[PDB]
């Protein structure tokens, strides 16, 4: 009720006169800044909209409800010199102007300016006017907290300020920047924005003290002796400078303190132990998620400077909108960013579900989501430009062949005549398979738009799920993307698209395992905004990972090792890759380094780390990594990183038995399905070099092109090898179905192993003996593969794969109970009977 | 008519590019730069319709947004990284004389720096690896210059020396960030001062790790 009043005052001071209307206005402004914001829930502030219009109207009645009252009821002073109203139109002009101007002469980073924001900034604006006006931002993580209050605190000119949080902080350092905060404020007359965030809230002591300030803006007990005396020379100084005669030391000190009321503001920012005296000396500002509008139109600023235009694009009807807001009709561009969103509410309702189910899931933000739209950006900038340059060597490639059509002729005009027109055939048959392929080349370029949007959505979003929930969330964005008349080709290779064979065969030459998932894990570990945190129990990845960067001089350091800090130090000064292992006790100092804040001053790109400002050098590299799957994370450090999970789970193990089983029984259909994956990229890349071969050797002719006529045997091989990947396009298909069907019936066994290795690993409930390691698994199951004798002489699939059936509970009951005690044979030998009656069928 | 308006328009932007090009290159500022661009696009883009139409209009056009796209690239290469060397490493590169204490404005500007990015960001980046290394050496320097032994009396004999712990963790913390800078790939041209320095802060290890067993043994004996 007092900050209402104040507030009110404050509004009507430099006015002269209003009717009724103004102050009613005014009023219901006020009420819905100290009791609108803070609610949560939508409805609860329709409620409170409807409660202070019947209000209004009971205790003021036969009063205008229409010109005192609108839906938008913004004050500022920013488009006049009182605090008056001011239409919001012309609001969200002048705070777009500003934020292009705060563009340039602070950090550099795009920012979108929607109505969640225009409204947190007028918000900020107010609490920055009003006397002793402090404010806590309350909200998600990585939503904007920060970055709106040091933006509206420039605007204002007020010189932000922020607490540097290091390890072991000491609170005698706590109150020396208050102390030093406090001589700004008062007696510099200095207005200053003072901003917190959880990472330095953490320790209650200071939020005690600053209790005392944030009611009564002084500090008692922390000006004395020297300190107290040095503070009122500077303050008769500045009582002197503004002009007052003022000389007593007490009235000296009261005077500080009503400066300091007038200058200093307190932010404060959290995520939903929290003392209510805190909630009630300052003002809440709610600053939940960003809202499906929001979300659209970031998609379409920060798509702007990409193409994503199809003018022959039809609308399908009965559109699958998620946007409520969605333009009639909606253009290719529109349908991208309205996917984007949907992809966005998908991953919510995923996490939901998962939540509902019981298992660990971890919080999404606006920054996962900012993240996803700068992968699409680069991924389609990167597969754009490779594809255009493709078009323009295959363009030069037909002009230099068309002009060695014409020298051949010439030479013609001039048996080996015969040979020469065989030539001119095989050349115009080049020619055509060229213009087909240009042709093949269009299409590319209309696929190129939904290829990059899923690909950028599985590398950003996805990545801490299992192989089944990246597959069940892959189909959901397809699905929604075919629903939307978007061009992507029906068939998606990941991990082919997003890599190509070197990567790959230089992570086989690394200690990485060749899984599908491991293989994803790597992509996602090459492209990446956010710094990769590493999730994997055996550890398998840290030592690829520390294979990878080996030339680079990568170190391997621990939250635990007193010497983090110090090697945080050196390599963040020097740029060589870094790997810190366990963070599930993590040390918030890493957060200014995955935030990427940077200053530039002069030649010198410093940041901040702890209290001391760090030279960034322009290579380094982090990555987070941990041993325990089961760990929750503050959504701040989810916010922070990328997460890379190779936790084997039952979907993964199953896929891997299901490939050595292709591999080891049917090497022809596991050829045949290398093949179909070297069909979306490999062949084609192949074919363009050796193209690329028969053009420079081509390019050296002086007449020994018909010479003796013995270079076209090459041009002949292109054609076969061209001919030979048409016919793999040809069969596409029906390799497809051969491999599923294959696939499907070697299944269960692929189930049963993905069983019986879950059933070994709970083994260990019973007794602490019985730990088994994936490795002895594996084991197991080469020995019942390649070396069981009991497979020799026999090649019927059907026997075999019986055989092997049966042979892996064999063997893997003697091995298992060999290293077993004898009561509990039985116990194994029952669990293993139920798993191959549940798999088998009848 | 139009062509000798649009041709005395064309006269006004060249000149106003030529008082922008005889400025140097040292007194130049990339905000007011911005600011004075600005001001050239506004005036470009205020003349009439019938000016706006020439070819020449347009080459001043797309003249000057490459000059306001080329800006970000003035505002790095005005910094205090790059303060003899890296701007040699600049000239040979690019095969063109510009000394500094001659440089203007205006032979930058000459320059294509559409094409010539990469070596500019490359020498960029090495600039900013080395001015980290120099500024940690700096901090070496002040830091050993005016460090002293914390001293307190015992038994009102001697000073003694109180804090070995703390002089312990300075040094080690010193000789792993030279030997880890001993791998950063911008360790070509500091390569004597770290010698030196880590020679330093051996000394200084071993001195006081002998020092402090002595000084025990010492106290021990005494008491
Ligand atoms: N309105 C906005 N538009 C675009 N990006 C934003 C906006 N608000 C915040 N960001 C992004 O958030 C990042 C900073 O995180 P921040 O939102 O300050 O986290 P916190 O929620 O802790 O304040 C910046 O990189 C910035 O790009």
């Amino acid at each position: 009720m007092t900050r209402w009043v104040r507030g009110i005052f404050e509004a009507l001071r430099p006015l002269e006169t209003l009717p009724v209307e103004g102050l009613i206005r005014i009023w219901a402004h006020e009420a819905l800044r100290l009791f609108q914001d803070r609610l949560v829930e939508d409805e609860e502030r329709r409620w409170t909209d409807e409660n202070i219009d019947t209000v209004a109207l009971k205790h003021f009645p036969n009063i205008d409800r229409e010109k005192a009252m609108s839906r938008p009821i913004l004050y500022s002073n920013w488009l006049s010199k009182d605090y008056i109203p001011v239409d919001q139109e012309e609001l969200r002009d002048y705070v777009k102007a500003r934020l292009k101007v705060f563009y340039e002469e602070e950090l550099d980073v795009p920012l979108v300016l929607f109505n969640e924001v225009l409204d947190h900034v007028l918000r900020i604006d107010r609490i920055f006017r009003q006397p002793q006006g402090h404010l806590l931002l309350i909200g998600v993580s990585g939503a904007g907290k920060t970055t709106l209050s040091r933006f509206v605190a420039w605007m204002n000119g007020l010189s932000v300020y922020q607490i540097k949080v290091h390890r072991k902080y000491t609170g005698e350092d706590f109150d020396e920047d208050l102390r030093t905060v406090l001589r700004r404020s008062g007696c510099k007359n200095e207005k200053i924005a003072f901003i917190m965030d959880e990472s330095n809230v953490l320790d209650s002591g200071f939020l005690e003290r600053m209790n005392t300030l944030l009611a009564n803006g002084e500090v008692p007990g922390l000006f004395e002796g020297d300190e107290y005396a040095t503070l009122m020379t500077q303050c008769k100084e500045g009582a002197q400078k503004e002009g007052l005669m003022l000389d007593s030391h007490e009235e000296l000190y009261k005077w500080f303190t009503s400066q300091v009321i007038r200058n200093l503001h307190v932010v404060f920012t959290m995520n939903p132990a929290t003392s209510p005296a805190l909630f009630n000396r300052c003002v809440l500002n709610w600053f939940g998620d960003w809202s499906t509008e929001a979300l659209y139109q970031v998609g379409k600023e920060f798509t702007s400077k990409m193409d994503l235009e199809k003018p022959n694009y039809i609308v399908p009807d009965y559109m699958p909108v998620v946007y409520d807001k969605l333009p009639q009709p909606p253009s290719h561009r529109e349908a991208i960013v309205n996917s984007c969103v949907f992809v966005h509410q998908t991953l919510h309702q995923a996490n939901a579900r998962l939540a509902k189910r019981g298992g660990r899931t971890m919080a999404i933000t606006p920054r996962h989501y900012l993240d996803f739209i700068n992968h699409y950006a680069n991924l389609f900038h990167e597969k754009r430009s490779e594809l255009e340059e493709q078009q323009m060597h295959l363009n030069v490639g037909l002009r230099k062949i068309k002009e060695t059509v014409d020298q051949v002729e010439e030479l013609r005009r001039d048996a080996k005549v015969n040979r020469s027109t065989a030539l001119l055939k095989s050349l115009s048959a080049e020619r055509e398979r060229w213009e087909k392929t240009s042709e093949t080349f269009k299409n590319q370029m209309s696929t190129i738009a939904g290829d990059c949007l899923l690909s950028a959505a599985f590398i950003a979003y996805a990545g801490y799920f299992d192989q089944q929930m990246r597959q069940n969330l892959f189909t959901t964005w397809s699905h929604h993307l075919q629903q939307a008349n978007i061009q992507f080709r029906t068939d998606i290779a990941r991990t082919e698209y997003l890599s190509n064979a070197d990567e790959r065969l230089r992570w086989q030459a690394s200690s990485l395992p060749a899984d599908d998932l491991c293989t994803e894990n790597a992509i996602m570990l090459k492209r990446f905004n956010r710094y990769p945190l590493i999730i994997d129990p055996s550890g398998q990845a840290t030592e690829f990972i520390m294979n990878e960067y080996k030339d680079r001089k990568i170190t391997r350091t621990s939250f635990l090792d007193d010497a983090f800090r110090k090697n945080l130090e050196s390599a963040l000064r020097f740029g060589n890759p870094l790997l810190v292992q366990d963070v599930e006790s993590y040390d918030p100092v890493l957060n200014p380094v995955l935030n990427r804040e940077v200053r530039r001053t002069g030649g010198r790109v410093l940041i901040t780390l702890g209290d001391q400002d760090i030279d960034l050098s322009p290579s380094f590299v982090i990555f987070l990594s941990t041993r325990d799957p089961t760990v929750e994370f503050p959504p701040d450090l989810c916010s922070r990183v990328t997460f890379v999970n190779f936790t084997v789970t039952r979907s993964s193990l199953q896929s891997q038995c299901l490939n050595e089983v292709l591999k080891a029984e049917r090497p022809d259909v596991d050829e045949k399905r290398s093949d179909l994956l070297k069909l979306q990229g490999e062949f084609q890349l192949r074919l363009r070099q050796l193209e690329k071969s028969l053009l420079q050797a081509l390019n050296e002719v002086k007449g020994r092109i018909l010479d003796d006529d013995t270079i076209i045997t090459t041009l002949e091989n292109l054609k076969r090898e061209a001919a030979e990947v048409t016919r793999k396009v040809e069969e596409t298909d029906i390799v497809m179905q051969e491999v599923e069907t294959v696939s499907q019936q070697y299944l269960p066994l692929s189930t049963a192993c993905s069983s019986i290795y879950f059933t070994m690993e709970s083994l260990k409930q019973i007794h602490f003996l019985y730990q088994y390691s994936l490795q002895f698994f594996l084991d197991i199951y080469h020995n019942v593969l390649y070396e069981n004798p009991n497979l020799k002489g026999v090649t019927d699939h059907t026997q075999r794969l019986s055989i092997i059936t049966k042979d892996l509970f064999q063997v893997a009951f003697n091995r298992v109970a060999r290293g077993m005690l004898h009561q509990d044979h039985i116990t194994f030998a029952m669990l293993l009977a139920r798993i191959k009656l549940k798999g088998t069928v009848g | 008519q139009d062509l000798k308006g649009v041709w005395s328009e064309l006269s006004k932007v060249w000149e106003q590019i030529d008082q922008m090009k005889e400025q140097p290159w040292v007194s130049v500022q990339p905000r007011k730069l911005r600011q004075n661009l600005d001001a050239l696009l506004n005036q470009l883009k205020s003349f009439p319709a019938r000016l706006r139409q020439y070819a020449s209009y347009e080459f001043v056009q797309r003249l000057l947004k490459g000059y306001m796209k080329i800006n970000m690239l003035v505002i790095e290469l005005k910094s205090e990284a790059l303060k003899d060397r890296h701007w040699k490493q600049l000239m040979k590169r690019l095969h063109v004389n510009w000394v500094v204490s001659e440089l203007t404005l205006g032979q930058i500007w000459d320059v294509d720096l559409q094409k010539n990015e990469a070596i500019v960001k490359d020498v960029l980046l090495v600039a900013q690896g080395e001015m980290a290394l120099e500024e940690f050496l700096k901090q070496i320097r002040e830091v050993w210059n005016t460090y002293e032994l914390d001293l307190v009396n015992y038994q009102n004999k001697c000073r003694l020396i109180r804090g070995w712990d703390d002089l312990f963790n300075k040094v080690k913390e010193h000789i792993n960030s030279v030997s880890a800078m001993k791998l950063s790939p911008y360790y070509k041209v500091f390569e004597e001062d770290a010698l030196s320095w880590e020679d330093k802060l051996n000394r200084i290890m071993a001195l006081f790790d002998v020092w402090i067993d002595v000084q025990r043994r010492w106290v021990y004996l005494e008491g």
